[PDB]
């Protein structure tokens, strides 16, 4: 149980052939989206 | 080439396909797949110090953006805006996912 002062968000995408059960909040939460600087 | 000069475009990889390619971590690596999840659409996977992230393509019009106010004409000049500025992507492209 460390302090926890690292900043990394990994990110495990999958398609519906092998998770045909994803919507798309599942879907889309494994996406980042345009995010500008700011 | 399939139609000029765009490798970058696979338009056909899987998640399983793509995380090993983005394996790396180097930022300027990003790599375009048909959206299995969404069927029309395509999808931006870049690495970002380890990090895959995927940027949907919505394809309306004849017309690709990812941001809902810039649309472009095709898959070629909406590549060319990202690689000269973020544009909302964790970071600018810089080399092509050859395939």
């Amino acid at each position: 149980g460390p302090l926890g002062s690292k900043r990394f968000s990994s990110l495990s995408y999958k398609s519906r052939e092998e998770d045909p059960t994803l919507t798309e909040e599942e879907i889309s939460a494994m996406y980042s989206s345009v995010n500008k600087p700011g | 080439g399939p139609l000029g000069s765009m490798p970058w475009f696979h338009g056909k990889i899987t998640r399983e396909q793509a995380e090993r390619l983005l394996y790396p971590p180097e930022t300027g690596l990003f790599l375009v797949r048909e959206s299995t999840n969404y069927p029309g659409d395509y999808t931006l996977c870049v690495s970002c110090e380890g990090k895959v992230e995927h940027y949907r393509i919505m394809y309306h019009a004849s017309k690709l953006s990812i941001d809902e106010e810039v649309y472009f004409e095709n898959l070629m000049q909406l590549v060319e805006h990202y690689t000269t500025d973020a544009d909302g992507l964790c970071t600018r492209l810089i080399k092509p996912k050859v395939m």
